[PDB]
């Protein structure tokens, strides 16, 4: 998930 | 946990500090738009709008005290009606406009349901005198409200800490009408006031999260990787 | 013109809300637990049809609802009806942990919702509302007090001064409600947030419940009464 | 609407 990846950047 | 820790003032102030950035929109006013043009330069909108709504909640205190699976959950459930009271709080000064941008704004000649929805909500902010000390802490109890229903012992323990961050954002509140001089009985009618607008955002979430679906079955309106996973996380 | 709502002190307004309160009504007598999407879609609506007029005449005895017009009467009535009804369902189901009581003859848990197509997630939200009222030992008071404020507010914004005077004496009322059961200042507002953040979930499961009713009409998998479907047809 | 009439009633 896009939103996963950027949640843990 | 630092956030059940944080005294009401410093609450106020981690979310303001906290606050993302008004960005600009692609509108040309010498260039044709379609209503499906139109439409793209939203989607577009919302589209970065979201990229810095993801780096805001890390900030909202509590948010990040949570499991990554519990935090992806809140925004999927959130994001949409997160973007309308910030577009709602930005409309406030413009009767019968929407402020999307510093050079899109709109009238509703200019989805109308939704439209007009957004417009009596900002007509409600108006006619409360809402505070922006009062919309950082609402927009914080959408992200942490909105999804806590629908999540072993263990993922009880989150809920736990959710209720708890939103008890205290509920004693700032309090704080923040109390210094402003009201009295208890004004300041339990305008905690009312201000939560039960919540429900109308809710409402229009719904509707536009309808309308964002017909919008990718139509194929005409170009959608972002990130907003088609939105959408089919509300299924 | 001017509304009697507002003259009411608030033990009044809580006897005329819980004396305008409607009757819990059964379905079928039948020994059989609904497994399939006919039987238990014919039930439910069935159901709804006549829990629907006792909450017309409900509406109309909550103080300041009659001094609308009776288009605003409608409107807010077609806005709020699927809150309501959900609303009241929840409560009846408090007493009964993983079950939902539609009727006192029909008790119904998540393996039946797992039947009709599209259910068991509406009927999840039901379970986790009525776990959290539980929880939070909701008292009937309250309960009445949520269910007409649901009524006034849900629809107001799409009007859109008195409805918001009455919503304030509403407040003024639960809040009346806390002292008198003993909380302190700081318990009575934190109280009053948790029980209207609750109200953003009822929306959000009568959208779901909405939209899951409409395939129900569109798929005809049981024809629905006239009344339900323009209660339907409303929400367009 | 029948739920005009009702409400009438
Ligand atoms: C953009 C996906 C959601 C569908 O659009 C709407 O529901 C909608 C309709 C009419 C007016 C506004 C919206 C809307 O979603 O406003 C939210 C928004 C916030 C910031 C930037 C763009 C849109
Ligand atoms: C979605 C069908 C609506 C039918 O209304 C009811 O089943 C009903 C009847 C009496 C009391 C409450 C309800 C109710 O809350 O229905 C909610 C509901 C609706 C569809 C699927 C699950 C729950």
């Amino acid at each position: 998930k896009i939103l996963h990846r950027l949640l843990q950047e | 946990s630092l956030a059940l820790s944080l005294t009401a003032d410093q609450m106020v102030s981690a979310l303001l500090d906290a606050e993302p950035p008004i960005l600009y929109s692609e509108y040309d006013p010498t260039r044709p738009f379609s209503e499906a043009s139109m439409m793209g330069l939203l989607t577009n909108l919302a589209d970065r709008e979201l990229v810095h709504m993801i780096n805001w909640a890390k900030r909202v205190p509590g948010f990040v005290d949570l499991t990554l699976h519990d935090q992806v959950h809140l925004l999927e459930c959130a994001w949409l009606e997160i973007l309308m009271i910030g577009l709602v709080w930005r409309s406030m000064e413009h009767p019968g406009k929407l402020l999307f941008a510093p050079n899109l704004l709109l009238d509703r000649n200019q989805m109308v349901e939704i439209f007009d929805m957004l417009l009596a909500t900002s007509s409600r902010f108006r006619m409360m005198n809402l505070q922006g000390e009062e919309f950082v802490c609402l927009k914080s109890i959408i992200l942490l409200n909105s999804g806590v229903y629908t999540f072993t012992l263990k993922s009880l323990e989150e809920k736990d800490h959710i209720h708890r961050v939103l008890d205290k954002i509920t004693d700032t509140l309090i704080h923040l009408m109390a210094k402003a001089g009201l009295t208890l009985q004004q300041q339990h009618q305008r905690l009312a006031q201000l939560l039960l607008i919540l429900s109308h955002i809710r409402h229009m979430s719904n509707k536009g999260m309808e309308h964002l679906y017909s919008m990718k079955c139509k194929n005409v309106v170009p959608l972002s990787d990130l907003l088609l996973e939105m959408l089919d996380a509300h299924r």
